[PDB]
């Protein structure tokens, strides 16, 4: 005769999520918390853009090395960028004193 | 699952109603359809909705600089920084994980309840006018034209109205 | 590479988008970060068990 | 709720009923009355005592000077504390109110169970000496005197004492 | 409990039935004894049992020396190491304690649950076959002999097979 069901809505999603008591649970939504990606490249933060060294570290840079950009355009910056290993540092040899409390204290 | 209803004696889902999370299948001569139930869909989505971006809007952070660079006689500096870093880390993960799977479960449940609470209404406007047929689903006594199934929808449903021909059909069954 | 994009979370590889809680690119970061954690997936379910047929 | 009794079936509460948070509304001739039902009443004021006094009495707390001073060849160590102050601020925000608004959840659909089940004890006491009128309200066939509803109240009701009175106004009905 | 079966309706346990969490007692004239449901059972141990290997085999530890030694001229920083590792100390314990909580009721609430949903399987099966008698029980109206049991145990019961006899036995119930 006539019929009234109730059910609930399901679609081709492949979702799944972990649960306590099962896992791989297939469900119709979903939303990550996970941010797992960059973009590749070194945005500037909060309006503020990085300082750029190119090929020298903050000692070459500041005690003024001849093949280092001064960049006297630099009035401000965010966070500073050297390489993996600078090519033009202290180009006369010896030890800078207290020299990681200086890149601190220059960082922004 | 935890009420039995989704999973339960409800064994599938419904690809056909696309209108919401939950909704009415009906069977009268003039012809079928799936609708949803907007007022339980609604009030779900804005639970939802307020969980997600309850764990997501309250992380404050603060501008913060993680790393710290030490020379050959701070080891310990090193090694403090370190495992501050790695401490919080570990906090972080765990924490997150558990949350995400005791939610996960929460959720489901949550929806489960919302299916069987509407079953228990429909079930609660029917009492001797219907039998629980199958699953999910009840079958008339009397006969009930779209205007009926559309207002056991709304609620509205006028029990005396289809009492006497109920009370007729369901004695010799 | 350097490049004119905005952002509010920085790493070496390159810059965060910072509107979810967690991460897991790198721990060493500069901004309004994401906090890093030994996650290879944290999802969340806000629709049902999807039981078609 | 999440088990349809509060803002569920029962559409609201009752204002006049200080003596508990669950009770009974009685209606035989002698007159009416509000009561309170003091066991689950009762073990409902355990549990949730327990629970608030288990998110209090379980945070220890040494004895800690959270400040520290530093010059200014020590800004590595001053961002370094600083990480760790904002660090544990960062967790104890989040984890604090995402605890609050889960326990708040699970406090809220506690009071709902007890309230279901309470109307369910009722029901499997009154099978077919009563029906369900309206919303968490039961119609007698046999007249209730104080005497019984009290009863009602404490367990013990005596359904075949009351069976056959029932049988007869049922059957027209 | 939560849902009124365990410490509810079914007052207590069958200290008898060693097959498994969840069960059955029959009372055909060939005689008693007590079974278990296997599938529900399982599928507890699987959900519990992954439980608890989801807060234990979540801790990722680093390799670590806490410990760490200082002068009579770094009292700052040795107060800042102790800072970090009570502060460690005081979240794990925290956290670690209102888990454990929450988690026990979660559980005994999920076994409340699996019972529950098992009465109502049986239930939804044996409509006008049977009535409720006492608690967790059900008397038939037809005699049913083991293999009928086994029936109702696998979910296959086969009811309009013994429909008339049922509506024999009950009309003057
Ligand atoms: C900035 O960095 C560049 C790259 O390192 C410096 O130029 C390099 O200087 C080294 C000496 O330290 C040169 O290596 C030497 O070359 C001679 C032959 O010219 C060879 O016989 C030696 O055995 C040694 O390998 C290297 O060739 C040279 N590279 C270039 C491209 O010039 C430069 O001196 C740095 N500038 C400052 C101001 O420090
Ligand atoms: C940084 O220094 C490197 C040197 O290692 C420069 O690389 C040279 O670039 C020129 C032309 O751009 C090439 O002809 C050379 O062969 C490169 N040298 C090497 C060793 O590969 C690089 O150009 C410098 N960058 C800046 C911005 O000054
Ligand atoms: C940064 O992340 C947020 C959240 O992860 C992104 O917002 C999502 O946008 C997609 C498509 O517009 C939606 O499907 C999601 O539901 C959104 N999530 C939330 C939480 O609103 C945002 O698009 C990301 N920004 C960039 C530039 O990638």
């Amino acid at each position: 005769e006539d019929t009234i069901c109730i059910g609930y809505h399901a679609n081709n999603s492949t979702d799944t999520v972990d649960t306590v008591l099962e896992k791989n649970v297939t469900v119709t939504h979903s939303v990550n918390l996970l941010e797992d990606s960059h973009n590749g490249k070194l945005c500037l933060l909060k309006g503020i853009a990085p300082l750029q060294l190119g090929n020298c570290s903050v000692a070459g840079w500041i005690l003024g090395n001849p093949e280092c950009e001064l960049l006297i355009s630099r009035e401000s910056w965010s966070y500073i960028v050297e390489k993996p290993n600078p090519e033009n540092g202290t180009c006369y040899p010896g030890h800078f004193a207290d020299y990681e409390e200086l890149r601190e204290q220059l960082s922004s | 699952g935890l009420f039995g209803a989704i999973a339960g004696f409800i064994e599938g889902g419904w690809t056909g109603m696309v209108d919401g999370w939950y909704g009415y299948h009906h069977q009268n001569e003039q012809g079928s359809g799936y609708a949803a139930d907007q007022k339980s869909t609604q009030n779900a989505i804005n639970g939802i909705t307020n969980k997600v971006n309850s764990v997501i809007e309250k992380m404050n952070t603060q501008f913060t600089a993680v790393g710290k660079e030490f020379n050959k006689l701070e080891r310990r500096m090193e090694n403090l920084n370190k495992k501050v870093d790695d401490g919080f880390i570990d906090i972080w993960t765990y924490n997150a994980e558990l949350l995400v799977l005791l939610e996960n479960e929460r959720t489901l449940d949550f929806h489960d309840s919302n299916v069987k609470n509407l079953y228990e209404k429909v079930k609660s406007q029917l009492k001797n006018n219907a039998k629980e047929i199958g699953n999910g689903c009840f079958e008339f006594y009397h006969k009930c034209n779209d205007e009926c199934m559309e207002s056991v929808k709304n609620g509205t449903y006028d029990y005396p109205k289809y009492s006497e021909e109920s009370k007729l059909n369901r004695e010799k069954i | 590479p350097m490049d004119e994009c905005d952002a509010k979370c920085q790493t070496p590889q390159g810059a965060i988008n910072s509107s979810l809680p967690f991460q897991n690119v790198h721990p060493v970061t500069i901004g309004e970060c994401p906090k890093y954690v030994r996650s290879a997936k944290l999802r969340m379910v806000t629709g049902l068990r999807n039981i078609p047929s």
